[PDB]
């Protein structure tokens, strides 16, 4: 069967998905998150979108306003418009799967309700493909791919230029933050290669 | 974050074996997610953080994938012409083009509506501007356009069955990130991935460039200049966020430095040290890398240089007589809140004086407060991520070295004083220091031990979790948030893989409406704690052989 899906779960509670094509895959995968992680699921997905503030309140305006300056939704919509149907299929898959779970919570919240939306007041929303793509822009693009001090090493420059002079500030820019140092220990030996 | 993978050549009782530690602070509930996938393709079995569609740590039985951060430099700030008169236009390419904008509303519970704008230019959204200057600066990623082929490309790797069909996936992963490669036929493999700018002679990618023209990138590097190695001479490959390979350049950050001295080195002592490794002793160097002290190995040779003409009641003598007895390794007795040797609190206070008088001196405030951090700032709640050698004492590092450093000295950091002056001041200062708090006998010293804290907010700050689920840990491990193992074609068994992963405090978070906790929200919490791990299935012989509960969905697109 083409329909069915089989989740089976371990000793641990590990999940395993059992399907045939990419849409039931990925839509057993978003089914059991929303049954393991929904509240911290629902807290990263505002986080990344900068939606904080809606439910926790004026101590979180600056941070949503950070988090919506550092993108441009229109630039992540238009890269899923332009994916192929297979590749489609698993972000949709995976919005539908949790949206399935998500409509049975909704339906009997007495006993399927996370205890933390209660106690943080506000219920849980349906998920489109854009905001599983967000999820991963916002904490693995935004964390770990977009470090940069470029202003603020400008600043330093300008107080070493005029505390040692002008080559003589360079040079001690360079001291504090060379380019390359030669004797940095490397993942790769240099018998193989170098940039 | 930390990576070994070791091969054929290395290995002993297998054909390859993966320890990967990805280091991205520690949280309630856990950081990542286990998953196994199994049908279109895909048959997967591991860990990934916020469950992603694509598993950044596991294995499909043949091959077997982990990652490190990268901090190649991949993103540059372009200073942008305004003008006073025609705003919402910058100058680029000799004609003053028109912005994008889109206005945001943010909604606030119990509180006002605000609203702002977003403005961005061909390089990227604007950061800040100078209206004096009449200046906008943008920040431009090598990545940007290509953030959901970087999250698809981690997906179809999980099909990848060689070294070919894996790296034509890496190729396209666009962020700056290490990945790791092993196999069932005991081949190993590195990629430094990512999109890197193709920069203009003369841009210098540590500081700004204008942004009218002239300098913009003129592409991305070709694939064929990432680094990357396959089956190394060695018979090994380790990362710990160190660089690559010989003249990489770093991110651009005045934090962040790959020099002389460097983490990794303390991964390589132990690979080197055995001609074979087992996958009990490559899951071991976890135990030994999580407590090991790192800045002994650098400054230990100095303070011993400085300290030889001195008399044995010299009490700065007595110091590093103490450092040249103990291995570096800290452990916490019984009390479960001090540590065994005074070892780190000496470093400490002995390096926080150094810099001082040395890095902090030669540079003007207020940039002086970025090279004073020793490495061992943490607070009650303990560090919220790895344990590093400081700038600083990177920076201090290549000072003590000389003219057997590559790095010129400018300006002279010792300020015409001999070396071991200054460095006898600093014990001085460091005596002064600690036997105020606990008195002259050193070995009566009990110092006090960093801990481990799973958070309930998210790295952002945002709470993902009540308060009161926080967890607490005694002993604070410079270890992956979770460390998972993989070994191909063991001689011990009759499976042509067998893989471990740890992920704590639980798969699941889940808390009823009641207050009924789930059964897995935290039964992998004490297995953390003691370096224990549980196995991954991959099989359906080895799921159905170990299922708690089964599921059937019947679901129609
Ligand atoms: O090394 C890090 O800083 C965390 C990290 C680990 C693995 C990865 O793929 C990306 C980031
Ligand atoms: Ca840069």
């Amino acid at each position: 069967s083409s329909s069915e899906i089989k989740i089976v779960r371990d000793e641990y509670g590990m999940p395993h998905i059992y399907a045939n094509d990419t849409w039931h895959l990925f839509y057993g995968y978003g089914y059991v998150v929303a049954q393991d992680r929904l509240f911290q699921m629902e807290m990263a997905r505002r986080s990344t979108q900068g939606t904080v503030a809606e439910v926790l309140g004026k101590d979180f305006v600056k941070f949503d306003k950070d988090i919506r300056r550092n993108y441009w939704p229109d630039a992540i919509r238009a890269q899923i418009a332009a994916l192929s149907p297979e590749d489609m299929s698993i972000l949709q898959g995976y919005a539908d799967g949790m949206n399935a779970w998500i409509d049975k919570v909704n339906t009997n919240p007495e006993t399927l309700l996370p205890k933390q939306f209660n106690t943080f007041g506000f219920t849980p929303k349906r998920w489109e493909p854009f905001d599983v793509a967000m999820i991963f822009v916002g904490t693995m693009a935004n964390r770990f791919s977009d470090s940069t001090s470029e202003i603020d090493n400008l600043a330093l420059l300008t107080a070493l230029k005029d505390k040692y002079g002008v080559s003589q500030g360079m040079a001690v820019f360079n001291q504090l933050k060379w380019l390359v140092n030669p004797s940095a220990p490397t993942t790769i030996a240099v018998q193989e290669s170098n940039y | 974050s930390n990576m070994w993978v070791i091969g054929k050549s290395k290995a002993q009782d297998a054909k390859a074996i993966m320890v990967n530690g990805p280091q991205f602070g520690w949280y309630a509930p856990a950081y990542t997610y286990g998953i196994g996938l199994h049908g279109a393709g895909y048959d997967v079995t591991g860990n990934t953080p916020f469950a992603y569609p694509g598993l950044v740590f596991g294995h499909n039985g043949v091959i077997s994938w982990g990652s490190t951060a990268g901090f190649g430099d991949d993103v540059d700030i372009f200073a942008e012409r305004l003008s006073a008169e025609k705003p919402g236009y910058y100058l680029h390419n000799g004609k003053w083009v028109k912005m994008l904008s889109r206005e945001e509303t943010i909604t606030v519970k119990n509180g006002q509506a605000e609203t702002f704008t977003v403005w961005r230019t061909v390089h990227g959204n604007i950061l800040q501007t100078d209206q004096t200057t009449q200046t906008a600066y943008a920040k431009s990623r090598a990545w940007d356009g290509k953030e959901v082929a970087s999250l698809l490309a981690w997906t179809h790797q999980m099909k990848a069955k060689n070294w070919q069909q894996w790296t034509q996936q890496a190729a396209k992963q666009a962020l700056t990130i290490n990945w790791y490669y092993a196999d069932v036929n005991g081949n190993i493999g590195y990629v430094h991935t990512g999109a890197y700018p193709d920069r203009q002679s003369g841009h210098d990618p540590r500081l700004p460039v204008p942004g009218t023209g002239k300098w913009d990138w003129k592409g991305l590097l070709p694939f064929e200049m990432n680094p990357k190695v396959y089956n190394p001479q060695s018979g090994y490959i380790a990362n710990w966020n160190n660089s690559p390979q010989k003249d990489y350049p770093a991110s651009d950050l005045f934090a962040f430095l790959w020099g002389g001295a460097d983490r990794v080195t303390e991964i390589d002592r132990l690979l080197e040290q055995k001609p074979r490794l087992t996958a009990d002793q490559a899951w071991d160097v976890i135990r030994q890398t999580s407590r090991q002290d790192l800045n002994l190995r650098l400054f230990l040779p100095t303070l011993q240089a400085a300290t030889s003409g001195l008399t044995q009641s010299d009490p700065r003598r007595q110091l590093v007589e103490t450092l040249t007895r103990w291995d570096g390794i800290n452990l916490l007795n019984d009390d479960g809140k001090t540590w065994q040797q005074p070892g780190s609190a000496i470093l400490n206070v002995w390096l926080t004086s150094m810099l001082k008088r040395t890095v902090v001196a030669a540079v003007p405030m207020p940039f002086d407060k970025w090279y004073s951090a020793s490495g061992y700032e943490t607070t009650q709640d303990g560090p919220t991520g790895s344990l590093n050698i400081s700038v600083g004492a990177k920076i201090l590092y290549e000072a003590v070295q000389g003219d057997k450093s590559p790095i010129p000295q400018a300006v002279d950091l010792f300020a015409g004083k001999p070396q071991q002056e200054v460095v006898l001041a600093a014990l001085e200062d460091t005596w002064e220091t600690l036997s105020k708090r606990y008195g002259n006998n050193v070995s009566n010293w009990k110092t006090p031990a960093m801990a481990l804290t799973f958070r309930a907010n998210n790295f952002f700050g945002v709470p993902q979790a009540a308060a009161e689920e926080t967890r607490h840990q005694a002993e604070y491990q410079n270890r992956g948030t979770e460390n998972d193992m993989i070994v191909f074609s063991p001689t011990t068994s009759d499976r042509p893989v067998l893989a471990w992963d740890v992920v704590a405090p639980g798969q699941s978070g889940f808390i009823a409406p009641d207050g009924t906790v789930d059964k897995h929200y935290e039964d992998q919490l004490k297995m953390y704690e003691n370096f224990g791990r549980k196995s991954l299935w991959l099989t359906k012989q080895d799921v159905e052989a170990h299922k708690e509960s089964q599921e059937v969905l019947h679901v129609q697109r």
